[PDB]
């Protein structure tokens, strides 16, 4: 798997691909 | 949360799966 900082929409597509049919939760509120 | 962990620094594939449902 890529070894990099994953930000914005790039983070979300990473999630989408990795999680598949499970789906995911994106809560950037820091 | 995810930004700090995967954006701010770097995340292994395993650290990313923690955010799946
Ligand atoms: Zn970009």
């Amino acid at each position: 798997f890529v070894n990099q900082h994953l930000c914005g929409s790039h983070l979300v597509e990473a999630l989408y691909l990795v999680c598949g049919e499970r789906g995911f939760f994106y809560t950037p509120k820091t | 949360g995810i930004v700090e962990q995967c954006c701010t620094s770097i995340c292994s594939l395993y650290q990313l799966e923690n955010y799946c449902n």
